[PDB]
């Protein structure tokens, strides 16, 4: 048999088989329950809906995310999504396939201990592993040195890696990601009078965000430009043919990646957080990290985020040296690709956790193997 | 008034009620409903020698409503018809009430928080381009109730007619990323009370009926303190069934509807608003603030506006905040809850604490420079 | 008339008159600025807050320390803390009191110069002097020989002194200190899923550090007992009434002093750097340094640190001779107390840099006294 790769993203679950180039399942990590008690019979068929049917039916459904800020929050619903992945999306009996899962850095330790227990005691997998998402991005980039900015649905984190060694004290984490940018977009549109609020309707703001938002390369110049011309305004058609309009809200939304004070965070922005992590590595390493910024994860898809990042870091770093932002188009799937690579290598096959190890070590084994 | 003899008026233009008087007053002059109406003939109602003008406003429109089509010029804090709001303002500063020579007055308005942008722009416009006021200001509902309470720290729970807002303020610093809007407010409880009285077999459908059911609400409704014991009381015994007399003299019986209708504030799904109720939505606001500010916010919950006046709302709101705190912060240490210090400031004057707050602020700053927007600074 | 002794710690400023035995004001070396727009009339709305005032208003302030690693990184804020100290804490006009300041060894000389410019040009002090913190500590302990281990909020340093002669070549400095232990405690608490990322919340993690942490006498036995019987866990109560519990974090945190690879810097721990400072001294002096190993500064207040220190040095040094870790109760103030003594001595009164001497020779006179 061949291993599965299952990136338990905060936003989209991405799953498939090790060795393939792109995931054979992608679906939203949501669980939906009906708003209204009034089932009929036969129809009204389930207590809860998972993944794509919960997007499709969403007008009747309260949607909850089992993952918040990269930590599993509702294990019963998270188990439901894993069950859905293997038995409905992949149609695989997991008892005979090794499954590589993923995690964000600096999570609670109890998170991955509970995670590995379910794999061995509910899905009774032969083997599994729990790789750090940023490390996987370098596999998809085909390189062994660089600083990975991964910013997903729920967490932004930086792991610097040099010559194949991580530098665990320079890792930095910032709980801004695609969720908070959507809630901020959902806020700022009240200035127009476009209320939304409903958790179903947040999925529409999410789609508005993906299709119209961009990062200004000079925020204050674009703000003063939006005061002058309609040129930035783009309309959007809601599902009922109400056409909303959005202007400077297009770029104020992702700007709070760089000015977290917009949503009351005290943190520095993503550019300065990256720079601070380089200035936490040794002098000889820094020369290489500046050349090898690797962006990863969904929110790095905003138009212009590469240029804005490159502009900002070159203003903080010493001017005598090249800074380059590596940003392939497939950087949304980097983490799944990097998992599929890792699980294919012959040198990896020795380091699976296996049932025979879990049976003697208990759940704590994950703190011993997966480093 | 001001030192220059300029009258310093203070004016809340709520979606329910205009509340408009002079700065430094302890009471609002001239409470009246924000209403406009126009004469119509009904084949089912008596006509008489009472003169109905081709348009009527405010208090008169609400009492003659039995022969009027009636409109609320403002909804959810947003102006729907600027023409009717002009008429309502023309009545407010008119010979009926504050008989002011507006061109010489200073006027303090208020605006709801996080309101639409062009709403405020057109309000400030008309004050300088039709009434020609000598100075304007647009105060914030949250800070005004804090002036009426004399405080500098608290979480305001302003529950007006159109919408309910939670707004933290800490030591006079605003916390605008913590502002929370709840779509349920007193207009929707009245729409909900109609829908329940329809289930007892009554009917209320005309524009004049909406005001009558509002008065039924204000007289009879109350927030249940412990919803299980209120349901038990209604099922076990008849005592809640209380009569009311419509203007047509038809007697209606009102029963458990008295507490089912206000309950939408705490179980929003009952009126198809998706979300969590005012108690939980407030709690989720405190738990979002910086960790050491939280213990001050719990000691200064400030209620404001008429939709808080339901008998038992502070008592109920205390209970849920305590249950939320025991559940989510103390993890069930029910003995440790006895150390939790929580205060719900429930002044009986709170129905007008926004206007009372403006009368304090305008009396403190009647003659200062950087406060009032002058018509000299306008039109640039 | 009385001298004015002012220890500008990286964490706590400690100031008071000479000739008395404890600082008259101790307060944190913090300035804060409003993070939010003020919206009500008659609030204070000061553009900054200092010390205990900023620490109280902490919920709406960004907090900055003007000193990092014993270097004054923002002079505009540092003069603000001195200004608060003289006029509000000591309530004294500095124009009438000669002032004794303190500085760490192996510190950029521009720091001492600029500090002295401020005193003579802004505060007009009649005379002033700058003393090495580790040498002051011996005065408080009442002796003329020993190896002093200061560890403050921002810096750790070793200075051996024999019969009152310093050995400048044996001075060793290590920028691991109470700050790095705080940031490291913040990091490891996330393993239990707490979070303390803001600058305000770091003050709560500092308060945890000061109240719960202790140094393991044998680190692997504490790890093994924690992971099995788990009787080591202690609770703590947050400002909002949430209760956290922490376990082996209580001793993994200060163990960084002995294993700084936890933070990732390759240096020796405080024990082995102390041993190296002795082993750099001449053979005859080594005997007396082992007998007078004097701890100083607040980071040495951890329970068990004096015990663990003796255990570690005795494993390194020859077994034929005694090792005694001197750790008074007052070791938090031994730096300040030393200044109160030195400024009171009748023999010291000629050593002040006088205003006339500064006017003749500028800030560079600090290098000559
Ligand atoms: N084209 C796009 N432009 C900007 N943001 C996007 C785009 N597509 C997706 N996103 C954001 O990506 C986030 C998902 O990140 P992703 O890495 O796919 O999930 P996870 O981080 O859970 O693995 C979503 O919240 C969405 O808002
Ligand atoms: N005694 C009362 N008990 C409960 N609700 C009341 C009472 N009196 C008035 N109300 C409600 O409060 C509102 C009165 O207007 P007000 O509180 O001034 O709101 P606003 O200031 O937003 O216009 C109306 O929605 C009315 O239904
Ligand atoms: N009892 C204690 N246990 C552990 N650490 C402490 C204790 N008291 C103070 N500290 C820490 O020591 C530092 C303050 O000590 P101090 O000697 O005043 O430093 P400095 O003099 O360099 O400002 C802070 O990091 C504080 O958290
Ligand atoms: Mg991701
Ligand atoms: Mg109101
Ligand atoms: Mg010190």
């Amino acid at each position: 048999t061949t291993a599965l790769v299952c990136d338990n993203g905060s936003g989209l679950v991405k799953a498939g088989f090790a060795g393939d180039d792109a995931p054979r399942a992608v679906f939203p990590s949501i669980v939906g329950r009906p708003r209204h008690q009034g089932v009929m019979v036969g129809m009204g068929q389930k207590d809860s809906y998972v993944g794509d049917e919960a997007q499709s039916k969403r007008g009747i459904l309260t949607l909850k995310y089992p993952i918040e800020h990269g930590i599993i929050t509702n294990w019963d619903d998270m188990e439901k999504i894993w069950h859905h992945t293997f038995y409905n999306e992949l149609r695989v009996a997991p008892e005979e396939h090794p499954t590589l899962l993923t995690e964000a850095p600096l999570n609670p330790k109890a998170n991955r201990e509970k995670m590995t227990q379910i794999m061995f005691e509910t899905f009774n997998v032969p083997a599994m592993y729990v790789a750090i998402q940023a490390v996987l991005s370098l596999y998809a980039s085909g390189r062994t040195t660089g600083i990975v900015l991964d910013s997903g649905d729920g967490v932004t984190h930086n792991v610097p890696i040099y010559e194949g060694y991580a530098l665990p004290h320079a890792i930095m984490r910032l709980d801004l990601a695609g969720r908070d940018l959507t809630d901020y977009l959902m806020k700022i549109l009240t200035e127009r009078g476009y209320s939304f609020v409903t958790t179903a309707e947040r999925e529409i703001v999410r789609d508005i965000k993906e299709k119209l938002c961009y990062v200004a390369l000079d925020f204050e110049n674009e703000m003063a430009t939006a005061a002058s011309s309609s040129s930035l305004e783009k309309s959007y058609e809601l599902p009922d043919g109400q056409v909303i309009t959005i202007g400077n809200e297009r770029f104020r939304c992702p700007e709070t990646l760089f000015q977290p004070s917009f949503i009351g965070m005290e943190s520095a922005g993503i550019h300065e957080t990256t720079y601070n992590s380089i200035m936490k590595c040794d002098i000889d390493i820094r020369k290489d990290l500046y050349a090898n910024n690797v962006m990863s994860g969904g929110t790095t898809m905003y138009p212009g985020i590469a240029d804005r990042m490159q502009k900002e870091i070159t203003a903080l770093a010493p001017s005598t040296m090249k800074i380059k932002i590596i940003a392939p188009p497939e950087r949304k799937y980097s983490v799944w690709i990097g998992g599929s690579i890792l699980a294919s290598l012959s040198t990896f096959q020795q380091m699976w956790i296996t049932k025979q190890e879990y049976d003697e070590a208990g759940p704590s084994i994950v703190h011993r193997k997966c480093f | 008034m001001d030192s220059q003899g300029r009258k310093v008026v203070v004016c809340d233009n709520g979606t329910g009620f205009v509340k408009c008087g002079y700065a430094g007053s302890n009471f609002p002059e001239h409470i009246f409903p924000a209403l406009v109406g126009r004469p119509i003939i009904r084949s089912t109602t008596k006509v008489g020698n009472i003169e109905i003008k081709d348009l009527m406003v405010g208090d008169e429109a609400s009492e003659l409503r039995s022969m009027l089509e009636v409109n609320y010029p403002m909804e959810n804090g947003i102006v729907r018809n600027w023409d009717d709001m002009k008429h309502l303002w023309d009545y407010t500063f008119g010979p009926e009430k504050l008989n002011i020579d507006t061109r010489n007055c200073k006027i303090l308005l208020t605006e709801p928080p996080m309101n639409p942008t062009k709403n405020r722009e057109k309000i400030v416009e008309v004050m300088f381009e039709t009434y020609q006021f000598s100075g304007v200001y647009v105060a914030i509902q949250a800070v005004l109730t804090l002036y009426a309470q004399g405080l500098l720290t608290g979480v305001v729970v302003d529950s007006g007619d159109g919408v309910t807002h939670i707004c933290p303020v800490y030591e006079g610093f605003s916390l605008p990323h913590l502002t929370r809007r709840l779509d349920i407010a007193g207009r929707d409880i009245t729409r909900y009370l109609i829908k329940l009285l329809l289930l007892r077999g009554y009917a209320f459908n005309h524009s004049a009926d909406f005001e009558t059911v509002r008065m039924i609400k204000e007289k009879l409704c109350y927030v249940g303190y412990n919803i299980e014991q209120e349901q038990k009381l209604a099922l076990e015994t008849t005592v809640l069934v209380e009569s009311y007399t419509l203007p047509d003299g038809r007697i209606i019986k009102v029963g458990g509807e008295r507490f089912e209708a206000p309950e939408a504030l705490f179980q929003p799904h009952l009126i198809n608003v998706e979300g969590v109720g005012v108690a939980e939505l407030l709690f989720n606001t405190i738990q979002a603030a910086d960790i050491d500010t939280r213990s001050e916010f719990y000691k200064h919950i400030v209620l404001s506006g008429g939709s808080t006046m339901y008998p038992g709302l502070p008592s109920r709101l205390e209970r849920e905040l305590k249950q939320l705190y025991l559940e989510r912060v103390l993890k069930g240490d029910v003995e440790k809850l006895s150390k939790f210090k929580i205060r719900i400031e429930d002044p009986p004057r709170r129905k007008h604490m926004v206007f009372l707050g403006g009368a304090v602020l305008a009396d403190i700053m009647k003659d200062k420079d950087n406060f009032w927007m002058t018509r000299q600074e306008y039109q640039e």
